C-alpha cells in the first residue's frame, strides 16, 4: 500500500524573535519509507538538519522528525519541503509561530 | 497504566545494487532506547539513552548479532514473499516487525505481541494466547503451516512472556530517574483573532511526558467538538512531547470555553 505523508512544521519551544530554538519538521502517516524532507530558510535549504530513527505507528505508517537550530526573526521566511511518491509536487509547509 | 518494551524492525530491498536496507529500533514506553541501521559505519547497536550506556560490552555482542542474524533471515524472506506474492524483483518492497510486552505496575505481564507485516499490509500475527498464529492471507497461510511444524510460538511465549519481563523490568530499574517520571504538561491559551465577531482560542499542552495526554474544549459545562481543530501529538524532540486543540468563538464569548487538559501526570484538574 502507499500513503501520504501527513506535515506540521513547528519549533521545541515558544518561538521569541533572536532567540535560538529549535525548528520541527514532523513527517508521519507515510507509507513507502523512502522520503525526502528538507527544511527551507527563505526558500533555501538548511544542510546540518537531523533526523530521528524511522519507526512506524500502529499501522505500520512510518513516522520521522527532521530538525535544525533556528533563531526567528521576522524576516526570515521558514519551511519544509517534503517529497514523496505519493505527491505529483512536493508539498512545502511554511512554518507558522501560533501552531 | 503499565509498561512497555517494544522493537520496530524495517528491511527495505535495495533492486539497484546491494543488500535492503534494515534500521531496528527499540523503546521503553515512550523512550528509544538503542538503534541498529546497517547503512551505519559501526555495524553496530548503539545506545541511543542514558541508562543502557552502562551495559558491559556483552550486552551489545549478544544485541549486535541477532539484529545482524535478523537482517539475513528478511533478506532471505524479502525474496520468498515476492515468490509468494509473484512480484517482479525490479521492484522495492518492506517488511515490518513489531514485537513486544506490556508488564503492569508490579513487574508481572500483561501482554506480549510479535506481528509482521509485507508492505503495509498485515502478514502474519500472533495471537493473543500466544500459542496459535493469523495468517491474512493465503501467502501467509504459507508461513503459518510452516511455523506451525516448527512450533516456533513455542518460542516466542519463551521470549515475550519472561525474557522479554525480565530486561523490562531491569531498564526501568537502571532507567527509574526517566522511564518512571511523568512530565505533566506546561499548559496555555492564546487568543487569536481574526475580524471583529470570530476569535481562535488555541490551548496548548507542552512538555508532557508519556504522550497519552487528551485535550477537549467545553461551551458552558458541555463538550463543544463543533468548530474545533486539533492536531496530533508530536515529538517536541528533547523527549517530551507537545499538543494543541482550538475553536472558534465569538468575540466577546471567550469566557464561555474551559479547555480540560488530562494526563497522567496530573490528577486531572482545570
Amino acid at each position: 500500500i502507499q500513503r501520504t505523508p501527513k506535515i506540521q512544521v513547528y519549533s521545541r519551544h515558544p518561538a521569541e524573535n533572536g532567540k535560538s530554538n529549535f525548528l520541527n519538521c514532523y513527517v508521519s502517516g507515510f507509507h513507502p519509507s523512502d522520503i525526502e524532507v528538507d527544511l527551507l530558510k527563505n526558500g533555501e535549504r538548511i544542510e546540518k538538519v537531523e533526523h530521528s530513527d524511522l519507526s512506524f505507528s500502529k499501522d505500520w505508517s512510518f513516522y520521522l522528525l527532521y530538525y535544525t537550530e533556528f533563531t526567528p526573526t521576522e524576516k526570515d521566511e521558514y519551511a519544509c519541503r517534503v517529497n514523496h511518491v505519493t505527491l505529483s509536487q512536493p508539498k512545502i509547509v511554511k512554518w507558522d509561530r501560533d501552531m | 497504566g503499565s509498561h512497555s518494551m517494544r522493537y520496530f524492525y524495517t528491511s527495505v530491498s535495495r533492486p539497484g545494487r546491494g543488500e535492503p536496507r534494515f534500521i531496528a529500533v527499540g523503546y521503553v514506553d515512550d523512550t528509544q532506547f538503542v538503534r541498529f541501521d546497517s547503512d551505519a559505519a559501526s555495524q553496530r547497536m548503539e545506545p541511543r539513552a542514558p541508562w543502557i550506556e552502562q551495559e558491559g560490552p556483552e550486552y551489545w555482542d549478544r544485541n549486535t548479532r541477532n539484529v545482524k542474524a535478523q537482517s539475513q533471515t528478511d533478506r532471505v524472506d524479502l525474496g520468498t514473499l515476492r515468490g509468494y506474492y509473484n512480484q517482479s524483483e525490479a521492484g522495492s518492497h518492506t517488511i515490518q516487525m513489531m514485537y513486544g510486552c506490556d508488564v503492569g505496575s508490579d513487574g508481572r505481564f500483561l501482554r506480549g505481541y510479535r506481528q509482521d507485516a509485507y508492505d503495509g499490509k498485515d502478514y502474519i500475527a500472533l495471537k493473543e494466547d500466544l500459542r496459535s498464529w493469523t495468517a491474512a492471507d493465503m501467502a501467509a497461510q504459507t508461513t503459518k503451516h510452516k511455523w506451525e511444524a516448527a512450533h516456533v510460538a513455542e518460542q516466542w511465549r519463551a521470549y515475550l512472556e519472561g525474557t522479554c519481563v525480565e530486561w523490562l523490568r531491569r531498564y526501568l530499574e537502571n532507567g527509574k530517574e526517566t522511564l518512571q517520571r511523568t512530565d505533566a504538561p506546561k499548559t496555555h491559551m492564546t487568543h487569536h483573532a481574526v475580524s471583529d465577531h470570530e476569535a481562535t482560542l488555541r490551548c496548548w499542552a507542552l512538555s508532557f511526558y508519556p504522550a497519552e495526554i487528551t485535550l477537549t474544549w467545553q461551551r458552558d459545562g458541555e463538550d463543544q467538538t463543533q468548530d474545533t481543530e486539533l492536531v496530533e501529538t508530536r515529538p517536541a524532540g528533547d523527549g517530551t512531547f507537545q499538543k494543541w486543540v482550538a475553536v472558534v468563538v465569538p468575540s466577546g464569548q471567550e469566557q464561555r470555553y474551559t479547555c480540560h487538559v488530562q494526563h497522567e501526570g496530573l490528577p486531572k484538574p482545570l
